[PDB]
DNA sequence: GGGGGGGGGGGGGGGGGGGGGTTTTTGGGGGGGGGG
DNA sequence: CCCCCCCCCCACCCCCCCCCCCCCCCCCCCCCC
């Protein structure tokens, strides 16, 4: 039981981490960030927390890509 | 050389917005608000130098609670934040998210800068919300137009109904069918960002992730229908209504029948032609997405409780506009106090009736006790103007009548003589058992009514005849009439020594501006909260000898039970915790007056 | 001359479709104002360059793949998301006009017509107004070849100082008697 | 020993086919009210 | 107080989708420099 408590604390660390990666208000609240780059051009993302954290905005703009490189395969 | 975080479509910098809000959320002082508003000379340093929002955040953090109320005029009172007000009105969701994040950062930074030890993990785990309110003029629901479609607005109106709480998904939870690996996906703009392939590179199976519905994380949504208040309608057409969406701890902020304000972003969304298609109708549903909602002592208590004239003082104070009927006033005061309950049922209700001529003060008396009592009702003995006396099955639903709705309060019934016979029968089990029996549609229950009744009744015809008994003048039958503790007659019989002084008292109300009329409700409240009289042993013998006296003079045990309840009510008055001989004596005396009718 | 003439609703035969006509009637009911789209605006997540869809119809289909060459020339299948803030809405309101009791022929039901009013002209019509409304009489497809039809409103003609002007009656005198007689003056 | 070319597998896109898309009258029971 | 009445409530084109086929791209293996 003590070790179970240790396990629960270990995953609670993940809870306090994913919380910061979660919107403080409902999903439809939907404020729009615009990232202006170092050049005179602009990107746009809906991340409500990302408005105050360009780290989140950058990795979300990366995760937004529909593309993935194709990946490869590989009894008695 | 670096990227900029911009509120889209505005060129407002989010760093600037953040710091403009921070330097108000800390270091604002309430004295500045009186500079903005009228009566600026009422500034006072010993009450207004307070760091108002530091004070709010401190009490809030000691309560550990997530929400801050923010009157938006306080932004306009402060120089670095007057622009933030316009950004708040025009671009609300971004600014509000920034304000939320800033409140959380203030809570984090305070426990390391003001540096008292606290659970940093608790603040880290918690979400924080600002609730801006008093954003601007309460523009009409009928006045809204498509320029509002993203602005923070203010509305006033009437709540018709609300849905039950609707689960709204905030994080989808996915599990791999082959390898049982799990990943959490935040819902973005209402869309599930489904992983096409399993995350684990050592598995990476396509289309193998599946949604585990009851392991997702859900926010609370509720929809409430708000009707245009009849104050604002044009006279020749129906009121409008607006659906409003409300979330988390703002769910069930209001109930059906509440008149409210709301502050919220006006929103609109498309709706589908048919669910099997993406095709959308060319004009959007509109709703308001709310961020704030609002509706529409002991030292003096013990000091007044020391008075000797208290019985007469309180009795005259229930209706000082009405000319002298003082034993009626005393009886109704004792009805407001009431007796006590017991477990074993016998209960603290006291029940009163007024009869005699129709064109007299009894209606005003019922109105005044209705205004005084915390949770009573006003009604009359028959019919229903969408409000009726008995509980009733209708569409299928059970509706609770005025008697049942008056649970824990005085039920004021006028036209009590003209009451319908089914109602006359129904009154017996609330008089005796303080309940009404329901046995329909698969539901069986004694629906507890727990109400003291103040009745107002009339003779047959225009005039009461005092040379005939009450049963001969009044329509309603004796066995019901017997259940009342006190029964009174008020008559219009001419006498100038009464009528002239009544007329002068009445007419003087148009000229003039001890009578604790507003303190009466507080005294009643604290008495009902704190005081539970028990009968003294000597008071047993007093009750017995008094009862046998009036029995030697046609009494029944209902009179003795009434004298007990009146004496207990008399002991709640004066805040006395044990019924005295004088309490029994006054209960006896007032009942002796009443039973002689 | 046809825009001048005040037709009754039943006199609006099918030959008048597309024409600017003026109709005389009473407004029997009015909708609350709703936002119709003129131009939908989409943010693009994966390039930032917004794109637009003009809507000419009762219904539309939402865009998904980013058609802009900033995506398409890079063959990047970026995602479009609708934005209300950048979309042009127009104020829309539907009303129904009905022909007056004098216009109804003997033994017929009073016929009625939908009015669509857009822009600044919105909420110029209230129920119970007796009014001439100029508009483009138009069809809408839903029946087969039978058409729904409405009037795109263009112009409205309604059929129907004191704190010192009150001193006219004050100085005129005998105010109680004369004002009392003026309630229903023809009634003896 | 490394780079190019050839050959085979695997994935993605495009095309084609298919299926889905409320008041008014009549009768009955029960409740409430009025007249002798 | 009893009975009868009467009142109330109730019952063919277009989009989404799925399957099939073809080509292209990427990796691996073998040969040549
Ligand atoms: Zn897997
Ligand atoms: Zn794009």
């Amino acid at each position: 039981g003590f070790e179970l408590s240790k396990l629960l604390q270990k995953e609670h660390q993940m809870r306090k981490n994913v919380i910061k990666h979660t919107s403080a208000r409902h999903s439809r609240f939907g404020g729009l960030l615009s990232i202006q780059t170092p050049d005179k051009t602009r990107l746009t993302v809906s991340g409500s927390q990302a408005l105050v954290d360009e780290k989140i905005a950058l990795q979300k703009l990366d995760d937004s890509k529909k593309w993935n490189k194709r990946i490869i395969k590989k009894e008695g | 050389s670096e990227p900029l975080r911009i509120i889209w479509g505005t060129n407002v910098s989010i760093q600037e917005c953040t710091t403009n809000f921070r330097n108000f959320l800390m270091s604002f002082k309430y004295k500045f608000r009186k500079i903005l508003d009228e009566r600026e000379e009422f500034i006072n340093n010993t009450t207004d130098e307070e760091l108002y929002y530091i004070k709010q955040l401190n009490e809030m953090r000691e309560l550990g609670t997530s929400n801050l109320n923010l009157d938006a005029r306080n932004l306009l009172a402060y120089k670095q934040t007057e622009d933030l007000y316009h950004q708040l009105l025009n671009y609300p969701q971004e600014v509000i998210s920034i304000m939320d994040q800033t409140i959380k950062d203030c809570m984090v930074s305070l426990i390391v800068d003001n540096n008292l030890d606290y659970d940093l993990d608790e603040i880290e785990t918690k979400f924080y919300k600002v609730r801006p309110y008093n954003v601007g003029s309460c523009k009409g629901m009928r006045e809204l137009n498509p320029n509002d479609i993203d602005k923070l607005i203010n509305l006033k109106g009437l709540v018709l109904r609300s849905t039950p709480v609707i689960p709204d998904m905030k994080v989808a939870f996915f599990k791999c069918n082959v390898c049982d690996h799990t990943m959490a996906v935040e819902i973005d703009r209402g869309v599930i960002q489904e992983p096409a392939r399993c995350e684990r590179i050592d598995c990476n199976e396509p289309n193998s992730m599946s949604l585990i519905h009851n392991r997702c994380s859900f926010a609370d949504k509720q929809v409430i229908k708000l009707q245009e208040t009849p104050d604002f309608v044009p006279d020749g057409q129906t009121p409008h209504s607006i659906s409003l969406c409300v979330y988390d701890e703002l769910v069930d902020s209001c109930r059906a029948g509440d008149r409210i304000e709301v502050t919220g972003t006006f929103r609109s969304i498309p709706i589908r032609a048919n669910s099997r298609q993406r095709v959308l109708k060319s004009l959007y549903k509109t709703y308001v997405d709310v961020v704030h909602v609002k509706k529409v002592d002991l030292a003096k208590i013990r000091e007044v409780a020391a008075r000797e004239d208290l019985y007469s003082l309180l009795a005259r104070s229930i209706a000082p506009s009405i000319y002298e009927l003082e034993d009626v006033k005393k009886g109704i005061l004792l009805q407001l106090f009431g007796g006590t309950n017991k477990t074993f049922r016998y209960r603290g209700d006291i029940n009163i009736l007024l009869c005699g001529d129709p064109s007299t003060s009894k209606s005003q008396i019922l109105q005044y006790v209705h205004k005084i009592t915390p949770r009573g009702v006003y009604t009359s003995g028959k019919g229903s103007s969408a409000v009726g006396l008995t509980a009733y099955i209708t569409r299928l639903v059970l509706e609770s009548g005025a008697l049942v709705l008056s649970d824990g309060g005085v039920c004021c019934i006028d036209e009590f003589d003209k009451m319908s016979d089914s109602t006359r029968s129904v009154l017996h089990e609330v008089m005796e058992q303080q309940t009404i029996s329901i046995a329909k549609a698969g539901i069986i229950t004694t629906l507890n009514a727990r109400s003291s009744i103040l009745a107002s009744a009339n003779p047959i015809g225009s005039r009461y005849n005092p040379n005939l008994p009450v049963t001969e003048n009044i329509d309603l039958p004796p066995p019901l009439l017997s259940r009342f503790d006190l029964v009174y007659l008020v008559l219009d019989k001419v006498d100038e020594k009464n009528d002239r002084e009544l007329a002068k008292h009445l007419t003087n109300l148009y000229l003039e501006d001890v009578l604790p009329v507003e303190f009466l409700t507080m005294y009643i409240s604290y008495a009902k909260e704190h005081i539970h009289p028990i009968i003294t042993e000597a008071a047993k013998t007093e009750l017995v000898r008094a009862y046998v006296g009036m029995r030697k003079m046609t009494a029944t045990t209902r009179q003795l039970e009434s004298m007990i309840r009146l004496a207990e009510a008399h002991a709640k008055m004066k805040l006395k915790n044990v019924v005295e001989l004088e309490d029994v004596q006054e209960a006896v005396r007032l009942i002796r007056s009443a039973i002689k009718d | 001359a046809i825009s001048s003439k005040p037709l009754s609703v039943r006199q609006i035969k099918g030959d008048f479709l597309g024409q600017l006509i003026t109709v005389r009637g009473i407004i029997t009911r009015v909708s609350d104002v709703k936002p119709a789209v003129e131009v939908i605006a989409y943010t693009c997540d994966q390039c930032g360059y917004e794109v637009f869809q003009e809507v000419n119809s009762r219904t539309f289909t939402p865009l998904s793949e980013c058609t802009s060459e900033e995506c398409s020339q890079n063959q990047t299948k970026g995602q479009l998301f609708m934005s209300t803030r950048a979309s042009k809405f127009s104020a829309f309101q539907e009303c129904k006009i009905q022909e007056l009791s004098q216009q109804v022929p003997v033994g017929h039901i009073p016929r009625s017509l939908n009015i669509h009013v857009n822009g600044t002209l919105v909420r110029s019509l209230s129920p119970g107004d007796i009014v001439d409304v100029t508009g483009i009489f138009l069809p809408a497809p839903y029946a087969g070849l039978l058409t729904e039809t409405y009037l795109e409103a263009q112009f409205v003609r309604q059929h129907k100082d004191v704190e010192e002007r009150v001193m006219e009656l004050i100085t005129s005198g005998d105010v109680y008697n004369r004002l009392a007689k003026s309630i229903a003056p023809e009634i003896y």
